[PDB]
RNA sequence: UGACGGAGCCAGCGAGUCUAACCUUGGCCGAGAGGUCUUGGUAAAAACUCCGUCGGGGAACGAGGAAUUCCUAGUAAGCGCAAGUCAUCAGCUUGCGUUGAUUACGUCCCUGCCCUUUGUACACAC
């Protein structure tokens, strides 16, 4: 992988492996042959703050843009993901989309 | 080295020998060669220039 | 044959000629140097 | 990497197998440059002899010489 | 002449069965080289 | 991670040369504690000592395996790549399947465009306790180097007097069980440093009843090697020879990996000073 | 004098790497226009090479 | 300034540097235009991104890349390698991300060996 | 499973004022030693790619039996340059590159080898 894929998520079917890694990025890949099937770039939608001590923009701020963890639902359809960020995010997998972003 | 001995009878009987190059260098006669019929290889202490002169102590 | 002969008998000649050394070298120094030291400590005592 | 699981050498492509298997020989050991120009070749032929398709030529002719029930020395 | 280092060994009867004895020897004793376990 | 051996490695040998820089301590306290248990005057130095004098109380609570295995030595069991060393010739091949049989724990690697860097690598990173590599000539081999892959020592021997199994006779098949052990005549330092790697380079504790021996002798500056299975009777011990025997000759001890050629080195056989054959272990 | 490979040239360190400054080939404009003066100022560059050699030699 | 990108390619030992930059719409690999490498077995293994993303992908900028290192197999290998990074690196750095994730999905359909070449490890047992 | 002429193009190691042959005809010089000149004969990147051409060897041999040995991925097998490291290696030795597969990745039936044949660990489960 491009990055260090420091959160990992496994498939009911056990197929498929979904991986987050600190570029922004989660990875679906597949597993009997290994290869990368489906991604999700989520760097960009994420609310990440600004810390009240910081002196630098929540925008160029890179202390919280990667998601640190990632769960798949159970119809193998759905991830949701989070990290040391502001946010939860949803995302739906055959698309490669979000469905929706908490705070 | 090329010329203490003509012949590879000669130098198998000399061979793991000790010798000192007019440097002062020493090192030891080693092996007997094929195609010449009387050089043998010496292995030495450092690079041992063309420009020297071996010799082999005898009583 | 002639290497491991020579060899041999070279280290033995070599430690033999040391071991003689130290024995005479020593030899002179206990006893000439005992009484020296007897005949100095005679001469201090005048 | 076709050879490191028990069937990426399955999911290869064929046309890359049988490149493979035709550069294996006794002096054709590592021209595989030789291997594949010489099946392009080869499909040459097939096409302008056997006016349909190469691999479709190809395919059938693997199907249909695949061995269907062998034998094995009992103990 | 001299020379510079002592030639390698040949094996005969004699080493052997000095080096089967001195092996004999040690096995009657059962003196042992070995790494043992650190236990705990 | 070379990151991490780097900087493992860079504290070891600071470690070491404070540990050089402070064995005169080591001997003064030891004549401190002597004199104190037999109540003797001190000499002016140490007399005339404050500092020491006066911290010599957490000093007076302080207080054989060889460095670099000692935090291994008994705990994993260490594991051999044994490799050959580059296009080799079908004997040398033989002889490459037989010592891989020698030991327990290890495993063979042909060698072909595995450059050392590379395979120094792979090891450290799967995780290989010790890497062995066997030049030949013209089928014969010569050459045994055993490398350390915790940034250890390299030990290159020669090896002269070979018998090969498959050579010798249709005589079956080894017994591989974990073995017994003999070491006999190793004196110096260096001969208890060629024994540590060895003996590491071996497997730990056999079972008390095993069946086969391999020993290590010393003769006159030359290490022999032997395997041999033992059947006790009840009126001696008869054993049969089995596996090679040839005879090995260290020369040199690289502190380094192998791949190195630069590390620092411990010993290397002088062989043109001027005294070389009066002395042993030289 | 000394002489290093491409890899350890390549890997040095940055503050301690070193420079090797290769001739210019291409004759440059102020090389080509710069005029250097001739008879008394030819002679005296001349002594002036002369005196210093002498003392740096007494030195 | 000139909109201006940078990547690498690596098989076995052998480099390929190229730039990628907004200009005349052209692609040379080091000073010769790519229909002149010259293996021939091997050309369309070197166009490969080109025809999979289609042209005009291509006709707004340039490409210019120089290999060394290696041998014919490798080299071809190292400009497809080169190529198809630089072109999502400039993708994303001054256009569209969605061209960016999508020609992303398009390699990576085809053959993921176009961005992250295997570092092909030895291996133990 | 080719030969030959031109083409086409790409490597990685290594950089000690040290790296390197002998016989032979005769000229001149030289007190000599010798020096210079002649002088005749014998020692030491490939493959790959595109175009063109051709279409058994001076008594032995035409890919090497029977048995046995090694091999699972940049691995088998090809192919050339380079170094010669205090042991070993010129009848060679070790490195560094480039080209790069076939087929198991299972089973304990055979062939051996090992082990254990008492849970002692603390649940729930046999």
């Amino acid at each position: 992988v491009y990055s260090d894929v420091l959160a990992l998520s496994m498939r009911p079917d056990g197929k498929e492996v979904a991986v987050s890694t600190l570029k922004g990025q989660i990875s679906i890949f597949n597993i009997e042959d290994a290869k990368q099937v489906g991604n999700i770039d989520c760097r960009k939608d994420i609310i990440s703050g600004r810390f009240n001590q910081d002196r630098f923009t929540a925008k160029n701020s890179e202390r919280s843009k990667f998601f640190t963890t990632i769960h798949y639902s159970f119809d193998g359809m759905a991830i949701v993901a989070g990290g040391n960020n502001n946010s939860i995010c949803l995302y739906d997998v055959p698309n490669e989309v979000l469905l929706k972003r908490f705070i | 080295i090329k010329d203490m001995f003509s012949s590879a009878m000669e130098v198998a009987r000399f061979e793991g020998a000790q010798i000192k190059t007019v440097s002062g260098i020493r090192g030891e006669i080693k092996r007997a060669l094929s195609k010449p019929e009387g050089h043998y290889r010496a292995a030495f202490e450092d690079k041992i220039l063309m420009s020297d002169i071996v010799i082999l102590r005898s009583w | 044959f002639e290497a491991r002969q020579r060899i041999e008998e070279k280290n033995k000649e070599s430690s033999d000629y040391h071991a003689k050394m130290a024995h005479i070298v020593n030899t002179i120094n206990t006893e000439e140097g005992a009484e020296k030291n007897k005949y100095e400590r005679e001469r201090k005592l005048r | 990497r076709y050879a490191n699981k028990r069937f990426r050498k399955a999911q290869c492509p064929i046309i890359e197998r049988l490149t493979n298997s035709l550069m294996m020989n006794g002096r054709n050991n590592g021209k595989k440059l030789k291997a594949v120009r010489i099946i392009k070749h080869t499909l040459d032929i097939i096409n302008v002899l056997t006016d349909q398709n190469p691999i479709q030529v190809v395919v059938d002719a693997i199907t249909n010489t695949g061995p269907r029930e062998d034998t094995t020395r009992v103990g | 002449f001299d020379r510079t280092a002592k030639p390698v060994p040949v094996i005969t009867s004699e080493v052997t069965e000095s080096l089967e004895d001195m092996i004999r020897r040690r096995i009657q004793d059962s003196n042992f080289d070995d790494l043992q376990r650190r236990t705990l | 991670m070379l990151r991490r051996q780097a900087r493992e490695r860079r504290e070891y040998l600071y470690r070491k040369a404070q540990e050089l820089q402070d064995s005169q301590l080591q001997q003064k306290r030891q004549i401190i504690k002597q004199a104190l248990a037999q109540g003797k005057p001190l000499p002016k130095e140490l007399a005339e000592d404050e500092s020491l004098q006066k911290d010599f109380r957490y000093d007076q609570s302080l207080k054989q395996v060889d460095d670099e295995y000692a935090a291994t030595s008994g705990i994993m069991d260490p594991r051999i790549i044994v490799t050959t060393s580059r296009d080799p010739s079908t004997r040398l091949s033989q002889f490459a399947k037989e010592i891989k049989l020698l030991f327990p724990n290890a495993v063979r690697l042909n060698r072909g465009n595995y450059v050392m860097p590379n395979l120094v690598d792979a090891c450290k990173k799967s995780g290989t306790t010790d890497l062995v590599v066997l030049h030949e000539h013209r089928g014969v081999p010569t050459s045994l180097t055993i490398s350390h892959f915790p940034h250890g020592p390299t030990a290159q021997f020669s090896l002269h007097n070979v018998v090969m199994r498959h050579d010798i006779i249709n005589a079956g098949n080894q017994s591989e069980v974990n073995p017994h052990l003999i070491f006999d005549n190793f004196t110096t330092a260096l001969g208890k440093r060629v024994v540590c790697i060895l003996k590491h380079l071996f497997n730990a504790g056999p079972k008390k009843d095993s069946e086969r021996v391999i020993t290590f002798a010393n003769r006159g500056d030359f290490i022999s090697v032997r395997q041999h299975v033992y059947v006790r009777t009840r009126e001696g011990v008869e054993i049969a020879e089995v596996g090679p025997r040839f005879e090995m000759r260290l020369f040199e001890l690289r502190l380094g990996t192998l791949e190195n050629k630069d590390a620092d080195v411990e010993w290397q056989l002088r062989r043109f000073i001027r005294t070389a054959n009066k002395k042993d272990y030289l | 004098g000394l002489k290093v490979p491409k890899a350890v040239q390549k890997e040095l360190p940055f503050k301690s790497q070193i420079h090797q400054m290769k001739p210019q080939k291409k004759k440059t404009y102020m090389a080509k226009r710069a005029v250097v003066l001739g008879g008394d100022e030819k002679k005296a560059r001349s002594f002036i090479q002369k005196v210093l050699t002498i003392s740096k030699a007494k030195d | 300034a000139v909109p201006s990108v940078q990547t690498f390619g690596k098989k076995k030992s052998a480099t390929a540097v190229a730039h990628v930059k907004a200009g005349k719409g052209l692609i040379k690999v080091n000073g010769s235009p790519i229909t002149l490498v010259e293996p021939e077995i091997l050309r369309f293994k070197v166009y490969e991104p080109l025809l999979l993303v289609g042209l005009d992908k291509f006709s707004n900028i340039d490409i210019r890349v120089r290999v060394t290192g290696g041998g014919h197999v490798s080299q071809v290998y190292a400009i497809r390698q080169a190529i198809a990074k630089g072109l999502v690196a400039y993708h994303q750095k001054y256009v569209d991300e969605q061209s960016k994730n999508e020609l992303k999905k398009a390699f990576t359909s085809y053959d993921r060996t176009l961005l992250i070449a295997d570092s092909r490890r030895p291996e133990p047992k």
